[PDB]
């Protein structure tokens, strides 16, 4: 019958969610638990750089708040 | 036959036919397997007399074909001039 | 709502034939679940079934058996081991298993049937059943000459 | 850590077109009143991989005639290319997220069509180069109307890059605005995968096989994978294109959920389309795009230009 | 009679000017057909499940060739050669003598399967129902020779099959 | 022990192309319209795994569907050699077999025999199309049973 | 075998060149290496090579000959050449680059051992390499293959059918005649 | 792509079948005819037995040539179907093959119940058929009648109104109805040109006179109307086979003249001179009075005959076989003028060829 053949989409079904979920928690586990920066543009690129000096740790997604400032 | 009411429907609406009432699959409609025995008649030959052979004999009543012309008035054709074909009544155009 | 009736037909094949292990073991060796009426079994372990709802030539059908002959066919299975009895039922030919209208005894029928055997060393090999036409002349074992 | 983002693309990717093998067989089987596999492995679901097994230990055949350098390399370029064109889809988070997404997906596409053209130049044999001039045919017919079926999409997105669809598409489904481009659209993706009634490059009722008749075993399984591999990514982007998926960034999973049923079904509609047709004429898919889609095609350009314009309605540069 | 298959005239009628422009741009007979494909993907598939399931098959079915015995276990070929010289293909060669107790019966009976055409003459014109084409079609072989049967094979065939070919010969034999 | 996995090796790559057979689009006579109702809903041969393919680079199996004729014979030797390794012949029917009901005739190959080798016959003026599926079936039992890497190990 | 079998024919072959040889398909096959290694550049070898339907004939003509049993036969080619001509014919014959350079024995030793780690069918071998710059001996006392009624093909009619092959798109079509043959050792 | 020339090389398929025939008796000779079409099995058939009985000058019983109708147009449809797919199958639509193969399938089924043999059945011979109808086929017939109709409404579905299958099939190949006469064309090869000639019609055989139809014509002399044409003889092979269920009479089903036809099983086993005549007829055969015969019939693929030259004796010193393939071959290259590579695909399926007729 006609759903003996959702064995099979389901297979690839799963095969496709991957890519997408993996991509999504590798760029957390790399980036701190956050989105991955996006840099489209030189400005943005600007602040990345900066955020790497103002780390500390040379990680531009290591962030400094108020904690940082005497 | 065993498909739900909603796979039923799905499948008449999508090819646009009642697909149930003539199915392609075939089920308790067709003749049983074993079939009580025949009991075949015979053919006009069958007598016991006014049946002698000669009178009933296709064979021999081939002969030789009639020589028309050999090198030992009106008109004519093989045939009458076909008739014109009428066009159908149960349904002229497809 | 019939989908909920569906999982439980499709749930109930599981027990149809006892239990998981029996359910994939029909899966994997005849890639289908349906349970059948058990029509019969033959001498050599193949189990005969009919459901008369399936469509023609879906409404009868054999589970060989795991062994015949000495051979295993577990996974190896052909539809030469169906045995003469069965055939003419299996193919629809008649509408009467063996187990109700029996096949007529001869003392010259085979009691045990055998499968296709090519490609075995019982396999039939042809040859010249005649005898030598032309005697040929001896010479004699002495020497008169 | 991005070298096993890398690995766990193509992958997926690998095994995701080998069951799409098993899913056409048994769509276009039951399509067909039959079933299709289902003895391999469970309802068939060993299939596919004893079809790989089987090409990769059969004997590879390189033809007497042929090119040998340019026969080896289109195989590796059909597959490697098909790869590719993966890495910049959001599925949400793009694995190399580009300004420019789209016109890289353009110029990808663009030199597949070398593995197509090169691999029935090399076999040196009639019906492979017959097989490869349908693909310059092909080519032709479509990639004009495509392009410029993208850019009116465009139009309503502001920019090139892959993941502001999803932003422009959080509100609607930019099919709403725009059914008329998607139709042409996806018949265009048709042609550019070239699959049926668009298959001519293979053409096997007329062709025997065309440009791959030649190629036995493992390369032939390279170009086998790579079309398959196009089939998803095509409908892929055109599920983006078309079909946006809402985007939770504190939930990513849920549109990759909801994303990978939207191009599974898509990637359904190609093999529901394979069952159907006929095939076309070759001179005919030509004049189908440039007789039609394009006239229509530039008329909608000129359209979704003004229309922002007027409605006030353009979309952010950003 | 005859009727045209393909001569009619559409109207030029502004509804239907426009139903066939509605027709090229929104594709509505493709769109049709693809509901036809649908519909049969959701309907049951005509397979069976060979070789646990079989296809029907009638008593009139002409398969593998058997030689018979009567029920006293005598053969019934009496080597009259009808078979043989019938045989469309020369398929069939006999050779025959007295047997030790005087009977008429062959030495040889050989079927070349490879040349036979399997159209059942020889068991129409067998006086005696010796020879007949039985119920079996699954004997295919992994050598050509194993397709040359003797008598020897034809009489192991008659055994091994005569339950089923008694059988199938009642159910037909008023019809012969 | 090598023994042991040269064993189920063989058992893979037997199972992989047993599981794959793909012949080739190679039709003679009437033999080969039930070649076509093997391929039809009923018996469906694409279940199995068994997929027609035109070109000889991309079969595994020659089926000999009718008969050969002496013509023809350069061009079926032809495409069995463009068949890759390893390649497999089914002779369908008696035409096929040992010439049938053209066996004495001047323009026939008495057999395809002669012209290639073969691995299973399939009997029947034609076989039925589950007579077909029967000898495929067995081919497939005969590929199962060979013993490549086994040979290979104690050479 | 003569001693087990006294009445038994024993062959004896030079290297056989046919279709399937391992001899000028071994040549030919040295390509995919460049340069065609020899020991003393081929020029201290002599060959005879054979044809193989010439040794066929000779095997067929054994059985059916009475006068064949107990013999011991040897089974040569009409002419004989030096191991670096024949070579330079192999590859005139294929079209392919002759790039000889001389190799001393004991490098060749040591390259033979590398291919035998082959666990499969080695391309080449230690023992190969001596056999084939053996100089095929020369025997007038034993009979040869006109002595069975074969009359000895020469290399020059049969080697395009097994070197064909080995040639490009380019030169796949080339006659039999457009190489020059090689200088037989009178 | 544009085709210059087609030279059809033909041969491949010839087994001279015409030349072991003269090797036969008329009773050997008769499976040769299934293997000529061998789509179209008891046409061939019955073409061979008319020739045969009209050498003999012997009539087959009214039951028997109910018979033949009947199963002459269940091989019609068995043609068409085969016909129309595959030349679909061929321009790119591989769908409908599926679908109606299962029908032909279902055909295969009421060959085997009446002769044994799914194909080559053997069944028709001059005299009549070889046995009767078994109890319970004419209803079974009968079922798969009335639903056949449907089938073809779901092959129309896919292709009569689809755009892409008509412009693979409008236009192409036109044979006007001058070229197709000369070239000698027949069948569904002129009617697609507007030629109103149907042998059922104007040559009637066994009982065709007695049944009502209608024969389809074209107007354009193209792909699509001989498709049209083909579509529209599988709906009154339908309406035949009809008429053919509801009349079918009582009797015997082969001459009742035993030295022609053999006699029954039980009758051979009883009487001495049935059993001489059975010995006779299966030996030796029926000899048949000198003379030639071109016979015709209308076959499903055109106009197909034999010239049967008798000597006197029981086997035919000559039988050419008029194939309707072999001429429509050869109008090929003049029908592909024009056009380019995939349309002369199409022109081959649209002849409806195969090479058992064409070669011999
Ligand atoms: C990825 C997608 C897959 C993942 C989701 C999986 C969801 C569970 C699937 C359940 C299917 C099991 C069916 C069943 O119960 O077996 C009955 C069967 C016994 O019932 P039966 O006697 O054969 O009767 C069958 C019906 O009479 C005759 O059959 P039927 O045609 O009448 O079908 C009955 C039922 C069966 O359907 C289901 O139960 C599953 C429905 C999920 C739909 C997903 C799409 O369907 C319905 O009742 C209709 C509602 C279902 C939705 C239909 C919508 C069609 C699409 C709309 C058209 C346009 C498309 C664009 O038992 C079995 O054979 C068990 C076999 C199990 C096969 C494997 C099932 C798992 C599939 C893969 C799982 C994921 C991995
Ligand atoms: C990843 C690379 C994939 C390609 C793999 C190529 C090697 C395939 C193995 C192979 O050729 O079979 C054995 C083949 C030997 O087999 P053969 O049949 O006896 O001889 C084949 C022909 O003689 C010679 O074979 P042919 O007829 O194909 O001609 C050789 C070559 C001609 O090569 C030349 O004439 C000079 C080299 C030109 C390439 C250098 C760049 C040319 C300008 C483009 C700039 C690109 C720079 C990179 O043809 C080409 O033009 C090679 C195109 C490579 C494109 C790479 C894409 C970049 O090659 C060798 O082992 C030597
Ligand atoms: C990469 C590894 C891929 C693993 C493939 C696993 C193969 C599974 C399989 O063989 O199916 C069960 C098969 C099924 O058996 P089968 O193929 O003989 O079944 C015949 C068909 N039926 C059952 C329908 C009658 O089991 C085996 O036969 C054993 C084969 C072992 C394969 C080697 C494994 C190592
Ligand atoms: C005939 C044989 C054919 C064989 C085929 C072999 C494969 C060929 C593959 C195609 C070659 C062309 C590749 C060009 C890549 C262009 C992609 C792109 O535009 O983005 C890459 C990126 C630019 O980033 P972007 O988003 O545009 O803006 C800056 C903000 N980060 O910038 C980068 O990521 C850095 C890129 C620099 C290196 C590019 C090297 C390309 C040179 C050709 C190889
Ligand atoms: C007639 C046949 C024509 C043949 C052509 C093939 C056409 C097939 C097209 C396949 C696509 C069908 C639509 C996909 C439905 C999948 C529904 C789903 O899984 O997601 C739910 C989605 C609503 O969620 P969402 O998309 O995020 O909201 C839009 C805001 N961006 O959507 C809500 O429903
Ligand atoms: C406010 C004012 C607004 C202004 C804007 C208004 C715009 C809307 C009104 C304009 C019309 C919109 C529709 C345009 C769609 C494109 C139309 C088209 O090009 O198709 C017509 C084309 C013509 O070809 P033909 O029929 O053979 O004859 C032509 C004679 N020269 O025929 C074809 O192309 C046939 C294609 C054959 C291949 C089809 C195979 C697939 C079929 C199934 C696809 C189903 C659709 C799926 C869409 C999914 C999208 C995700
Ligand atoms: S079935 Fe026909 S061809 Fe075969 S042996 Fe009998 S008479 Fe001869
Ligand atoms: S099998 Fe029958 S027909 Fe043939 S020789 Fe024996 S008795 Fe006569
Ligand atoms: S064996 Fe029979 S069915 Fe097959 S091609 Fe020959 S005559 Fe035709």
């Amino acid at each position: 019958m006609w759903f003996e053949v959702l064995p099979g989409i389901a297979v690839m079904g799963v095969c496709l969610f991957i890519p997408g979920m993996a991509t999504a928690r590798i760029h957390r586990f790399s980036n701190g638990g956050k989105e991955k920066r996006v840099a489209h543009y030189p400005y943005q690129w600007y602040l990345m750089e900066r955020d790497r000096r103002v780390s500390g740790v040379n990680r531009s997604y290591v962030s400094k708040g108020l904690e940082n400032i005497d | 036959a065993s498909a739900t009411r909603f796979i039923q429907w799905l499948r008449n609406w999508a090819s646009g036919r009642d697909l149930q009432a003539k199915l392609q699959l075939r089920y308790q409609e067709i003749s049983k397997r074993t079939q009580p025995p025949p009991k075949l008649p015979v053919g006009p030959s069958h007598k016991l007399s006014n049946n002698y052979y000669c009178t009933r004999d296709g064979r021999r009543e081939a002969m030789p074909p009639s020589i028309v012309m050999s090198s030992q008035k009106k008109a004519v054709s093989p045939a009458p001039p076909i008739k014109r074909w009428e066009l159908s009544q149960d349904e002229p155009y497809l | 709502m019939e989908l909920l009736q569906v999982l439980k037909r499709g749930l109930q094949q599981v027990s149809g034939h006892g239990g998981l292990r029996g359910y994939l073991r029909v899966l994997f060796r005849a890639n289908d679940v349906r349970v059948g009426t058990l029509v019969g079994e033959d001498k050599y372990g193949n189990k005969y079934y009919e459901d008369n709802k399936q469509f023609f030539g879906r409404h009868r059908w054999v589970i060989y058996t795991t062994e015949m002959n000495g051979k295993n066919t577990f996974w190896d299975v052909d539809g030469s081991m169906v045995p003469p009895e069965w055939h003419r039922w299996l193919h629809c030919m008649t509408d009467d298993p063996p187990t109700v209208k029996p096949p007529t005894a001869r003392k010259f029928i085979w009691t045990n049937h055998k499968f296709n055997l090519s490609g075995t060393p019982q396999q039939y090999v042809p040859y010249s059943t005649t005898r030598k036409k032309i005697q040929e002349w001896v010479p004699p074992s002495t020497p008169y000459k | 850590m991005f070298m096993i983002n890398i690995l766990m693309l193509i992958i997926p990717i690998l095994l995701a077109v080998a069951f799409l093998t098993l899913v056409e067989r048994k769509v276009l089987g039951y399509m067909q009143l039959r079933k299709g596999p289902n003895v391999v492995g469970p309802y068939g679901l060993l299939q596919p991989i004893a079809d790989a097994i089987k090409l990769f230990i059969k004997e590879p055949l390189r033809p007497a005639t042929s090119s040998a350098s340019m026969f080896i390399l289109a195989p590796i370029m059909a597959l490697g290319l098909a790869l590719t064109m993966w890495i910049p889809l959001p599925m949400p988070y793009p694995l190399i997220n580009m300004n420019l997404g789209v016109l890289f997906m353009l110029a990808m596409s663009s030199l597949a069509v070398y593995s197509i053209l090169w691999s029935g130049w090399a076999s040196n044999s009639k019906y492979a180069l017959i097989g490869a001039l349908r693909a310059v045919a092909q080519t032709i017919s479509y990639e004009v109307t495509l392009a410029i079926i993208l850019l009116s999409v465009l139009l309503m997105s502001g920019s090139f890059t892959l993941s502001t669809l999803i932003t422009t598409q959080e509100q609607m489904w930019l099919i709403l605005p725009a059914w008329p481009l998607a139709m042409m659209w996806f018949i265009s993706t048709l042609a550019e995968t070239n699959r049926a009634p668009f298959d001519l490059t293979e053409g096997e009722s007329e062709l025997v096989s065309g440009f791959n008749v030649e190629y036995a075993a493992g390369p032939f399984a390279l170009f086998f994978m790579a079309e398959y591999a196009n089939i998803i990514m095509m409908n892929i982007f055109t599920a983006i294109l078309f079909l946006g998926t809402s985007h939770n960034p504190h939930m990513p999973e849920l549109y990759t959920i909801n994303f990978t049923i939207k191009s599974l079904l898509l990637t359904m509609s190609f093999l529901w389309i394979r069952a159907s047709y006929p095939r076309f004429r070759y001179d005919q898919l030509m004049h189908l795009l440039w007789k039609n889609f394009l006239p229509l095609t530039l008329a909608l350009c000129m359209w979704h230009v003004s229309l922002p314009i007027l409605t006030s309605g353009i979309p952010p540069q950003t | 009679t005859y009727k045209y298959v393909n001569l009619r005239e559409p109207s030029m009628d502004m509804k239907s000017v426009t139903d066939r422009a509605a027709q090229t741009l929104l594709w509505t007979e493709l769109i049709r057909g693809l509901g036809m494909t649908l519909s049969y993907l959701f309907r049951e598939p005509a397979t069976i499940n060979y070789p646990f399931e079989k296809g029907p098959l009638s008593p009139r079915f002409r398969g593998e060739h058997a030689l018979r015995r009567y029920p006293s276990g005598e053969e019934r070929c009496i080597a009259c050669k009808l078979c043989e010289a019938v045989c469309p293909a020369q398929a069939i060669t006999i050779e025959a003598e007295p047997r030790a107790d005087g009977s008429r019966r062959t030495t040889r009976y050989d079927i070349d399967m490879t040349k036979c055409i399997y159209c059942g003459f020889c068991q129409e014109a067998c006086p005696v129902d010796a020879i007949v084409e039985g119920p079996n079609f699954e004997f295919s072989t992994e050598t050509h020779e194993e397709l040359l049967y003797n008598k020897e094979k034809l009489l192991n065939n008659g055994d091994k099959w005569e339950a089923e070919i008694a059988a199938n010969i009642q159910a037909d034999y008023l019809y012969r | 022990r090598g023994e042991y996995v040269v064993a189920k090796l063989d058992d893979l790559i037997n199972w992989a192309r047993r599981s794959s057979l793909w012949p080739m689009t190679f039709g003679l006579a009437c033999c080969a319209v039930e070649m076509m109702h093997m391929a039809a809903p009923r018996y469906d041969m694409d279940r199995f795994g068994v997929v027609f393919r035109a070109s000889p680079r991309q079969s595994d199996v020659m089926i000999v569907a009718g008969t050969l004729t002496n013509k023809m014979a350069p061009a079926l030797r032809k495409v069995y050699d463009q068949m890759p390794e390893p390649r497999y012949v089914v002779s369908m029917g008696s035409c096929a077999n040992g010439g049938g009901y053209y066996h004495y005739s001047y323009s026939v190959v008495r057999g395809c025999d002669r012209i290639v080798p073969v691995d299973i016959y399939v009997p029947g003026c034609p076989p039925t199309a589950e007579a077909l599926l029967y000898g495929i079936l067995q081919l497939q039992k005969k590929i199962k049973r060979e013993k490549r890497l086994r040979i290979w190990y104690r050479r | 075998v003569r001693e087990t079998f006294p009445e038994a024919t024993i062959i004896k072959p030079a290297e056989i060149f046919g279709r399937e040889d391992r001899f000028l398909n071994y040549f030919a096959n040295i390509r995919w290496f460049g340069g065609v290694p020899l020991i003393s550049l081929g020029k201290k070898t002599v060959k005879q090579p054979v044809y193989i339907v010439d040794v066929t004939k000779g095997i067929i003509n054994a059985i059916k000959d009475p006068d064949a049993r107990g013999k011991t036969f040897a089974f040569v080619g009409p002419s004989r050449y030096l191991l670096f001509d024949l070579v330079q014919y192999v590859f005139a014959v294929a079209h392919r680059p002759f790039l000889p350079y001389p190799l001393p024995h004991f490098a060749y030793r040591w390259i033979g051992r590398l291919f035998e780690i082959s666990p499969f069918e080695p391309w080449t071998t230690r023992d190969k390499v001596e056999r084939i710059h053996t100089t095929d001996k020369i025997l007038p006392h034993l009979p040869g293959l006109e002595d069975l009624g074969v009359e000895a093909t020469p290399l020059e009619l049969k080697a395009i059918e097994v070197l064909r092959r080995h040639r490009t798109y380019r030169w796949l079509s080339s006659e039999i005649e457009d190489v020059q043959p090689a200088k037989t050792i009178p | 792509e544009m085709v210059r020339k087609c030279d059809p090389h033909i041969g491949l398929l010839h087994r001279g079948t015409e030349k072991l025939i003269e090797y036969k008796t008329y009773l050997q000779a008769l499976p040769y005819f299934d293997r000529l079409d061998y789509v179209s099995m008891m046409c061939n058939e019955q073409a061979y037995s008319l020739a045969v009985e009209k050498l003999l000058n012997i009539r087959p019983p009214p039951r028997a040539q109910w018979i033949r109708v009947l199963f002459g147009e269940i091989t019609r449809l068995l043609n068409h179907i085969m016909a129309v797919t595959t030349h679909a199958l061929d321009i790119g639509a591989m769908t409908p093959f599926f679908w109606m193969f299962e029908e032909r399938e279902k055909m295969f089924e009421f060959y085997e119940r009446v002769s044994g043999a799914r194909m080559h059945a053997a069944y028709v011979r001059p005299g009549g058929v070889h046995q009767d109808l078994p109890l319970g086929l004419m209803d079974d017939i009968y079922e798969f009648s009335k639903n056949f109709s449907l089938r073809i409404d779901e092959l129309e579905e896919m292709l009569t109104n689809n755009r892409i299958w008509r412009n693979r099939t409008v236009d192409i190949g036109i044979v006007t109805a001058e070229d197709a006469l000369n070239y000698g064309f027949s069948g569904v090869m002129l009617r697609g040109s507007g030629i109103q000639w149907d042998l059922r019609k104007t040559q009637p055989y066994d009982v065709y006179d007695q049944v009502e139809f209608d024969v389809p014509i074209g107007s354009r002399g193209d792909c699509y109307d001989r498709y049209l044409c083909r579509v529209e003889e599988m709906r009154q092979s339908i309406r035949i086979i009809s008429q053919c269920l509801n009349k079918m009479p009582p009797g015997e089903i082969k001459v009742d003249d035993a030295k022609v036809s053999p006699p029954k099983r039980a009758e051979m086993k009883t009487s001495m001179e049935s059993l001489i005549h059975h010995f006779k007829l299966y030996t030796e055969g029926y000899q048949v009075p000198p003379g030639a015969t071109y016979t015709a019939i209308e076959a499903p693929k055109g106009e197909f005959g034999v010239y049967l030259v008798s000597d006197g004796s029981s086997r035919p010193y000559r039988c050419k076989i008029k194939a309707p393939g072999f001429a429509h071959l050869a109008g090929l290259d003049k029908m592909s003028k024009g056009h380019m590579l995939a349309d002369v695909v199409a022109i081959i399926g649209t002849q409806d060829i195969v090479f058992g007729e064409v070669d011999r």
